[PDB]
């Protein structure tokens, strides 16, 4: 009845738009149910040491942690040299180093074989 | 912003924000306050068309199209209160806002000044820390073994009780601070 | 715009191109042409430290405007005379090269036209 | 001003027309020059004046330093570094005079096309004729020698640059 | 980030993020200050096409107005000393040909 | 255009510290006789904008324009340029009419 | 020049002998005086440097260095004595030991005359600063960073060794000034090019250059303040002055022989800036931007000409002063918090507005806001490296544009939003750090009026 | 330019609703552009800074 | 108190800076250097007197 | 300077005109702790437009978990005096 | 100066506000007025343009088509 | 300050544009229950307002008044 509206990756689909809001089961009532439950159970967990009079300093957030470990340290030990990581390690870390210099070293080359035959007109060069 | 969520929206609340979205960005194609008074009331009798459908298969369809509809006919520039989170002055006074407790570092001399200040914020410290074991209390009484199904929480069911987790809600630090 | 619908629209080799002009001697029709007179030396134009756009047949009432617009500093309204005069300068400087436009115009309709006839009477 | 020598900074005899007013409206550039010459001028010159007096009372000379002229890496033998060492030293010297003649003529260009205004492509040719050479030799002298210049490697540039000209010498001789 | 419902109480309101709740792997990448992924009013591809189609355009009609330009009916503007060649550079002993300018 | 487009940005901050940090012109309704000065200061700059006849805005804006026309140009920068021209008489004229004609459309706190 | 070393000694048994509430007093007053004799050094000639004897000379480039390096001295000990305060007083006076033997093997190592007692030094300052690491590091991992110090950089340098006294027994002598005056070109031949590797790769390493940098972002992470201060200041600067006294030797070879090099710090700028971009740790984000500048001063001297050297020594100079005030700045919020983590603590500017000033102003030096130094001698190595290849402007353009991204978003996530709410201990800004703050930028700012003073040999 | 807007504005006040053209989609949220260059090259920036560069 | 304001904040620095400018920055060449003064004919010469000749008989045309 | 400290009374005074103002509910039965649907018999639909004109009024949005709630005059002028901090 | 907010009235205006309005306003229309009437040249043109048809083919130098 | 509301018996929709739509819903069977809400944006100094115009010539009267006088003065004068 109207253009229809496609989701995109950083255009994404709208809550009001998607069709799992309009088929519900008793399955996914429970499961809304238990994820208001953990979210919750979180809450409650952080403000009663938020409004604790006695603490003082910063409260420390297990998620927070995770996020950074994951980022960092937890990387190499879950690496495998796979097909598609030795591929994308090569051409990602080796093929720009070539790229640019088969580039720089091209323009060089024309430049001194200029240089060489006296063409370039380098007058007023006195600094480099 | 103040009120716990649910686990859901039921059709009605769904039917509900639908008809405040639609006639909100109506609003905004409708410049001119007579204009819009015309087609607020062809919405209202549009809407009440199915007032007192009872096919809830049929409800949700109808719902979902008129969804599709306002998506294709939302206005791309709707209007928005000053305040609100895509208005022009969402977050504009969060720079001002300092948290009370900065007022336990200043220096005697800045304390000086002030004095009956300070005195009543020595009687609200104290308040906080003579209640908060009964507040504690309260809450591991109330709420189930498993944990809390809602971030709803209880009011103070006693007499010289306060309700539990009172102190950040109270002591916010303004919506104009400076 | 007519020239530039003549010209993209029509034949393009009825009519001059601003780039390549002009293509024919300045004395191919006209039996006797004076030079252009200029009134303004090459030392009174650099003394005047006149733009090089600015140094054109017009300069001298150009000049002129100029000395008359420092000698009447504060009376900023005192040189009308001069700015008339050398706006009228360029605006015959402006109709001559119109002029010069319509020639090769004309010249280059009739240049074509009577070679492509003394080709008609050569068809048999 | 007798600070500067003018025969290497000159400059044109400066002619400046004279005022020749046409309206009777007075001239506000005229009132407010008098003013700034009564009220700034005037006791500029005179502070400055009482520090002239102050500095008379005290005098004392300061000499520009004349260093003697040392043999070149030409005449040094292979590794006599000592004659090394003066020679390196008195070209460095060279070099760093070389750079402050051609900073005088960039001066004299730069003044040349501030002063003439509008016909400053014509007349400063004699300014930018003047630079030309200075670069050229500048360029034929220091060009290229990169960090860790020395007067050994200015030599071999110099003598490479005579072998050039030799062979081009000699190839139009068999013409 | 942004997304996510302005009207909920988050413990981080700037960043829209609750206490111990699991962090998105490129959080950083999507704290609203930078990358957005909202649902727009078009669709992605139709705003790509209506962008493309018009820079696109605008450049084509460009390289034909270089190519058919505009401007008035008149000859080269005249100039007296040579063509200012003295005053165009110089070079003084060199006399140059002849520029010659006749009334019309 | 320094003079008149401060000044209008002046009277756009005058409009929106009057109307309680609103920016919105679908929510300014008839200031025309309720901010007069504002209103005579915006539709100067406006006609000043606009390349009006002896205005400041006059004095290059329309020496800009002929010299287009007078010049070897490209064609399609000629047309854009004055379409663009059409365009900036029509967007003074949505800020004059949306915010200064008609009937209000703020709160009733004025 | 004894007589900055021989001050330098007498810490030792000053602070040995100083009473237990005394020595942080003594050592900063006394350190202090040092570099206010230290700066007679800048008085320097045109032609040849100041060879004060046989063993010590000072030169154009390496008085800046000893004057940035003796300036370093109070600015650690005053940034040290906070997280040393339950410290016992033997481990305290163990700790401005290792400063001060470290001060000590730089200054010598700037000044040395000969090639193998520059090596030497060059290798010394390996002790102090491994210890320090290592025994006041806070985290677990700082034993495996120490690790990484060490046999990277040994790795490089065992070679540079063995080619040092190859040298010598071929020319007869590893003295600067002989080497450069009886300078030879070098062949085109595989064992010069192995030669020519084993006098670059160590201070390659040093510098570091992309590729062979792992170790900086654990070595700068887990030290401690002081550690990681002298670790960007003047530790990556050994590898420029290093590669700027060497490359007289090197000469016809390094025109070919740079390529690789060139090619990974013109890409490796790029990298390094971006991954900056993505980064949880502040105190990491800091030392990526180490790398990210050291790749510039790589270019400017492997490019051999007189602006490069003139940028690179400006460059380095800026670098130092620069990097040092922001792990201070970082360990000011550290010592708050105790977390590295950037979006841990926000909106800091509404709790410190004095320290966020002081935040804009490490931030603005960073990105290389012009006049500062940090500036020109980003501009000077640019120019030059446009007269080496015009292509250049297109790489060197883009790192400058990430550069101020990296920065800003720096600024942007720890000063600006809203203050996190849980966190409730921000004590007000001591005396002390903002008085460090300051010891940092104000000789940055200052040096814009006499930039010849840190251009180096070239001028 | 003065005529033609005033005439659209005025047509504003009748009392017909009717859903915009593309033509005006495309104006009202400027062709685009930050539609599509503040999301498509920073994601791709950023999301290599992470995936290659870093990891 | 009555025009305080303007000799601290105009007086004074403009008296430091023409003090500047005069004895200390013009003492060095071609430090301020400034466009030469334009030249018409019939103008008169405040250095040498001269006078410059008038514009060649204009072609009168009016 | 700005607008005046808007007080209890103020915010009252103005649900009520607004009230009185609407067609549906007749001014002289109206209450200040009038519920809005056993009171005044109106849907949910009738509700909303209530929300929305007290947010034209006083120029805020009120969320819609929020705004579901207020069914009577006293609880929409608490709601207000609890954003604007109004304390008399 | 003290104005008081009105509450769906009409704003209270001062008699300064007004008469500086349209004295402004009066002004600009007399200086449009004005320089119309003296400088009309800057919008009407002052020179006619010629209409190249106009122009006689002896007063460019053109041959009849025989030569 | 000390200032109360207008009486709400005053806003009639009488006359205004929200007759027109009040005649326009009940020819469809509807009817608008706000408009008396909206009726203070056109009783007051809101009810009537000037035009487009009108809003441009603001000022032109009195100053084509004085641009009159003063080109009757001076042409006059002129004739010395
Ligand atoms: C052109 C200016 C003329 C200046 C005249 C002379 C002024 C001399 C000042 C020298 C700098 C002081 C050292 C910096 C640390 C300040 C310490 C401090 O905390 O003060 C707090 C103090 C007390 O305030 P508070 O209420 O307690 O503050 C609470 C909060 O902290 C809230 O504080 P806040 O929000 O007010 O923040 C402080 C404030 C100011 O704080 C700063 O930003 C200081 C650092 C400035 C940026 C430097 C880093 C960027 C790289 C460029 C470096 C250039 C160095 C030049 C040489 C410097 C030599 C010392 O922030 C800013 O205003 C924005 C800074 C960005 C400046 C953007 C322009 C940069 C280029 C300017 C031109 C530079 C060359 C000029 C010559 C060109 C040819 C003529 O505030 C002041 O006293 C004012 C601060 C000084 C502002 C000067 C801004 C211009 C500086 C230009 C460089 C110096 C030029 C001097 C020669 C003439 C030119
Ligand atoms: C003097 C000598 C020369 C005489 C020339 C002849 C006389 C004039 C000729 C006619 C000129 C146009 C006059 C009407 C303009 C249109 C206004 C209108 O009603 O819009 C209706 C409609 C939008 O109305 P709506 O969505 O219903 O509006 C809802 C409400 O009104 C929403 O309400 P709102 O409050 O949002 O207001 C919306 C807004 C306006 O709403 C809009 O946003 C749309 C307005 C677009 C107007 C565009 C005009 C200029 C366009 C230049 C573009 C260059 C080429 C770009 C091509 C890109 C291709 C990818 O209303 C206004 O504020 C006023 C609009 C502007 C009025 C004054 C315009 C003056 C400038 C144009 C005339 C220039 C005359 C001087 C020329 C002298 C030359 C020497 O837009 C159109 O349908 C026509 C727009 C014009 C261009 C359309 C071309 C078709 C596009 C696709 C073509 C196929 C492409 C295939 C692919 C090819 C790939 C290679
Ligand atoms: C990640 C960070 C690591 C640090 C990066 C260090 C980079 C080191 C690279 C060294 C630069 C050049 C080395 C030698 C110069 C040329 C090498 C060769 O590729 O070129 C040809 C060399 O010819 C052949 O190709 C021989 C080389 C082939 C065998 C070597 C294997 C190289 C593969 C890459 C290994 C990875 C290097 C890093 C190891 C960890 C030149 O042609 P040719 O005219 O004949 O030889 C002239 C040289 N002469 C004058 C000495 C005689
Ligand atoms: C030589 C280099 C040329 C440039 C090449 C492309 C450069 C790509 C830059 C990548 C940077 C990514 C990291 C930035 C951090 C993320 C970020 O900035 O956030 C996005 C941020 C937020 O979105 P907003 O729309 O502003 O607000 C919405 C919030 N409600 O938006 C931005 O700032 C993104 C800016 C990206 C600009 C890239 C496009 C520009 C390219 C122009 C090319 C044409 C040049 C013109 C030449 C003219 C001829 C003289
Ligand atoms: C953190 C990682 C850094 C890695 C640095 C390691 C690379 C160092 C470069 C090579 C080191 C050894 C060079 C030896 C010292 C040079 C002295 C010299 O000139 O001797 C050569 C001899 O050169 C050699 O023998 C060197 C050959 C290599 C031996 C050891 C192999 C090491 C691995 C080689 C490739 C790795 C180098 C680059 C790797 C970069 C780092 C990843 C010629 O002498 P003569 O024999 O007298 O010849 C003339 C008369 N016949
Ligand atoms: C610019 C705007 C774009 C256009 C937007 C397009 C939107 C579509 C227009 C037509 C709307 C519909 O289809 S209407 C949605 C279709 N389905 C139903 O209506 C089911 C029956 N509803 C009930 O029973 C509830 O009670 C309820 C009615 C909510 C009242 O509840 P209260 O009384 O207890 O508050």
């Amino acid at each position: 009845s109207f253009p229809k509206y496609k989701p995109s990756r950083l255009a994404t689909l709208p809550a009001t738009l998607d069709p799992a809001e309009y088929d519900i089961s008793p399955e996914t009532r429970k499961a809304q149910a238990e994820r208001l439950a953990i979210r919750s159970r979180l809450k409650r967990e952080y403000l009663l040491q938020y409004n604790d009079p006695n603490r003082l300093g910063v409260i420390e957030d297990p998620a927070l942690i995770r996020w950074t470990y994951a980022r960092s340290a937890n990387i190499y030990p879950n690496f495998r040299p796979t097909p598609k990581t030795s591929l994308l390690g090569a051409l990602f870390g080796i093929g720009p180093l070539f790229f640019w210099y088969y580039v720089f070293k091209t323009d060089r080359d024309k430049k001194e074989k200029l240089i060489q035959e006296g063409k370039l007109d380098q007058t007023f060069n006195i600094s480099y | 912003a103040f009120s716990a969520p649910a686990a859901y929206l039921t059709h009605q609340q769904k039917v509900l924000r639908l008809y405040k979205r639609a006639l909100r960005h109506l609003e905004s194609w409708c410049v001119h306050r007579d204009k819009y008074r015309y087609f607020a009331c062809l919405m209202r009798a549009r809407f009440d068309e199915h007032k007192n459908e009872k096919d809830m298969v049929k409800a949700t369809q109808l719902l979902r199209q008129a969804e599709e509809e306002f998506w294709y006919g939302q206005h791309p520039q709707p209007y928005i209160f000053p305040e609100s989170p895509g208005g022009t002055s969402y977050e504009r006074y969060e720079c001002y806002k300092v948290p009370e407790w900065c007022l336990d570092d200043w220096h005697p001399s800045e304390k000086a000044m002030y004095p009956d200040y300070f005195a009543k914020r020595e009687q609200w410290k104290r308040l906080r820390r003579e209640s908060w074991e009964r507040e504690v209390k309260q809450l591991q009484e109330e709420t189930p073994p498993g944990g809390p199904r809602t971030e709803a929480l209880p009011p103070a069911r006693k007499e010289g009780d306060l309700p539990p987790l009172w102190w950040h809600i109270v002591t916010r630090p303004r919506e104009r601070p400076m | 715009g007519a020239h530039l619908a003549r010209r993209y629209l029509g034949d393009a080799s009825k009519e001059p191109d601003p780039l390549r002009m002009p293509t024919f001697p300045p004395d191919y029709g006209f039996p006797e042409r004076k030079e252009r007179e200029m009134v303004a030396t090459q030392q009174e134009m650099n003394d005047a430290q006149l733009m090089l756009q600015q140094r054109d047949y017009c300069a001298h009432y150009l000049i002129q405007l100029l000395k008359c617009k420092r000698d009447s500093f504060p009376n900023f309204l005192a040189c009308k005379h001069e700015q008339h005069d050398w706006d009228y300068c360029e605006h015959l400087d402006y109709v001559k090269r119109m002029k010069e436009f319509e020639r090769e115009r004309r010249l280059l309709q009739r240049k074509k036209r009577r070679e492509q006839r003394e080709a008609e009477m050569a068809r048999g | 001003p007798d600070s500067w020598d003018k025969d290497v900074y000159p400059e044109p005899p400066r002619r400046t027309p004279a005022p020749a007013p046409q309206t009777s409206l007075p001239n506000p550039v005229t009132y407010l020059t008098k003013i700034f010459d009564l009220l700034v001028d005037r006791p500029v010159t005179l502070a400055r004046e009482f520090i002239e007096q102050q500095h008379a009372k005290n005098r004392y000379y300061y000499y520009h330093r004349e260093f003697r002229r040392v043999p070149d890496i030409t005449e040094c033998e292979e590794k006599d570094i000592l004659c090394m060492f003066e020679a390196e030293m008195q070209w460095r010297r060279d070099y760093k005079v070389d750079q402050e003649i051609v900073n005088i003529i960039q001066e004299r260009l730069k003044a040349c096309q501030q002063r003439e205004g509008e016909s400053y492509r014509q007349n400063c040719a004699k300014e930018l004729e003047q630079f030309t050479q200075v670069s050229k030799a500048f360029q034929d002298r220091y060009s290229d020698l990169g960090a860790h210049y020395s007067a050994r490697k200015c030599l071999a540039k110099q003598k490479q640059r005579m072998l050039a000209e030799r062979k081009a010498a000699k190839e139009a001789a068999a013409a | 980030q942004q997304e996510r419902d302005p009207w909920y109480d988050w413990d981080h309101p700037d960043l829209r993020l609750n206490w111990g709740e699991p962090i998105h792997w490129d959080l950083d990448m999507y704290i609203r200050n930078r990358v957005d992924t909202s649902p727009t009013p078009v669709s992605w591809n139709t705003m790509c096409k209506h962008l493309f189609g018009f820079v696109a355009f605008m450049l084509f009609m460009f390289w034909v107005g270089e190519i058919y330009p505009s401007y008035q009916p008149v000859g080269p503007k005249q100039y007296p000393y040579n063509d200012l060649y003295l005053e165009r550079g110089g070079d003084p002993t060199k006399e140059p040909e002849p520029v010659v300018h006749y009334e019309i | 255009h320094a003079f008149f487009k401060a000044m209008l940005f002046m009277c756009s901050g005058s409009i929106i510290h009057s109307l309680n940090d609103e920016q919105d012109i679908r929510k300014m309704g008839g200031l025309y006789k309720a901010m007069p000065f504002t209103t005579t200061a915006l539709i100067i700059g406006s006609l000043a904008l606009t390349g009006m006849p002896y205005l400041t805005g006059f004095y290059s804006k329309d020496l800009i324009i002929e010299a287009v026309n007078m010049s070897y140009t490209n064609a399609w920068a000629l047309l854009m340029t004055l379409i663009a021209t059409s365009l900036t008489a029509a967007y003074s004229t949505r800020i004059i009419f949306f915010a200064f004609l008609g009937k209000p459309r703020f709160p009733p706190l004025v | 020049m004894l007589k900055i070393i021989i001050p330098t000694t007498m810490l030792l048994p000053m602070t040995w002998m100083s009473k237990h509430n005394m020595i942080w007093i003594n050592a900063t007053v006394h350190s202090l005086l040092i570099s206010l004799i230290s700066l007679s050094l800048l008085n320097q000639l045109g032609e040849n440097s100041l060879n004060f004897s046989l063993t010590f000379f000072s030169d154009s480039l390496s008085a800046p260095l000893l004057v940035l390096t003796t300036w370093l001295l109070p600015l650690m000990l005053m940034a040290s004595q906070s997280h040393l305060s339950k410290e016992t007083t033997t481990r305290k006076k163990l700790y401005i030991t290792m400063l001060i033997l470290l001060q000590l093997f730089l200054i010598m190592t700037f000044t040395a005359t000969e090639l193998i007692l520059f090596y030497i030094l060059f290798e010394a300052t390996l002790v102090p600063t491994l210890i320090i690491i290592t025994r006041w590091g806070n985290q677990t991992e700082r034993l495996n960073a120490g690790l990484y110090f060490l046999f990277y950089t040994l790795a490089g340098s065992l070679p540079l060794l063995v080619a040092l006294v190859y040298i010598q027994n071929t020319t007869g002598s590893l003295n600067f000034l002989i080497i450069h005056y009886w300078s030879h070109p070098l062949s085109n031949s595989w064992s010069n090019i192995f030669m020519w590797l084993a006098c670059i790769m160590a201070f390659m390493v040093k510098m570091p250059l992309y590729g062979l940098h792992l170790w900086l972002p654990k070595a700068h992470v887990e030290a401690p303040i002081a550690g990681s201060m002298v670790l960007a200041a003047v530790l990556l600067k050994l590898g420029g002055y290093g590669m700027m006294r060497i490359t007289t030797i090197l000469n016809p070879l390094t025109n070919y022989m740079a390529y690789p090099f060139l090619m990974l710090s013109m890409w490796g700028m790029i990298m390094t800036s971006s991954i900056c971009l993505r980064q949880t740790d502040l105190k990491s984000l800091i030392a990526y931007s180490s790398v990210s500048h050291m790749a510039l001063v790589i270019v400017a001297i492997m490019i051999q000409t007189p602006w490069s050297f003139m940028g690179a020594t400006a460059l380095m100079i800026a670098h130092g002063l620069t990097s040092s005030m922001l792990f201070c700045l970082a360990n000011t919020n550290y010592e708050r918090v105790h977390s590295r983590t950037m979006i841990l603590a926000r909106g800091l500017q509404t709790l410190l507005p004095l320290m966020a000033t002081w935040w804009l102003v490490a931030s603005l030096t960073n990105l290389a806001l012009p006049p500062s130094i940090n500036l020109i001698g980003e501009l000077f190595i640019i120019t030059a490296s446009f007269s080496w290849s015009n292509i250049t402007i297109i790489l060197m353009g883009m790192n400058m544009m990430i550069t101020a991204l990296y920065s800003l978003y720096m600024l942007i996530t720890t000063q600006r939003g809203k203050y996190t709410h849980h966190i409730n201990n921000i004590k007000p800004s001591f005396t002390r750090e903002n008085a460090l703050m300051a010891l940092h930028i104000l000789p940055l700012l200052l040096l814009t009026l006499n930039p010849k003073m840190i251009l180096g040999p070239l001028y | 330019g003065f005529m033609l807007a005033l005439e659209l504005n005025n047509t504003t006040y009748y009392l017909k609703f009717k859903y915009p053209s593309q033509t005006y989609k495309f104006s009202n949220m400027l062709g685009y552009y930050p539609s599509i260059m503040h999301r498509l090259p920073t994601y791709h920036n950023l999301s290599m800074s992470q995936k290659s560069a870093s990891s | 108190r009555h025009s305080i304001f303007a000799v601290t904040h105009v007086l004074i620095p403009v008296w430091i800076i023409h003090y500047y400018l005069k004895y200390h920055v013009t003492a060095k060449p071609y430090t301020v250097v400034e466009r030469k003064p334009r030249i018409f004919p019939g103008d008169t010469i405040l250095e040498t007197g001269e006078v410059i000749p008038l514009m060649k008989e204009f072609p009168d045309q009016h | 300077s700005d607008a005046p400290p808007l007080t209890l009374e103020a915010i009252k005074d103005r649900v009520l005109y607004v009230l009185k103002l609407y067609d549906k509910i007749d001014p002289e039965k109206l209450s200040v702790n009038s519920h809005f649907m056993k009171d005044l018999g109106l849907d949910s639909l009738d509700q909303v437009e209530i929300i929305m004109a007290m947010e034209d009024e006083f120029g805020f949005e009120i969320p819609d978990i929020d705004a579901e709630k207020l069914m009577c005059p006293q609880e929409i002028v608490d709601y207000i005096a609890d954003k604007k901090d109004v304390y008399e | 100066v003290h104005i008081e907010p009105r509450y769906r009235q009409f704003p209270q205006l001062t008699r300064s506000q007004l008469i500086q309005a349209e004295f402004f306003s009066a002004t600009m229309w007399f200086w449009i007025l004005w320089r119309f009437w003296h400088d009309s040249d800057a919008v009407l043109g002052h020179f006619p343009y010629p209409d190249p048809s106009q122009w006689t083919d002896e007063e460019l130098g053109i041959l009849p088509d025989d030569e | 300050s000390k200032m109360e509301l207008p009486d709400y018996k005053q806003w009639k929709i009488e006359g205004t544009p929200l007759e027109t739509v009040q005649e326009k819903l009940a020819a469809r069977g509807l009817r608008d229950p706000w408009g008396r809400n909206e009726a203070w944006r056109y009783s007051g100094g809101f009810a009537n307002n000037v035009s487009f115009v009108g809003a441009l010539l603001k000022g032109f009267k009195w100053g084509f008044a004085a641009f009159v006088v003063a080109v009757g003065a001076e042409y006059y004068l002129e004739s010395q």
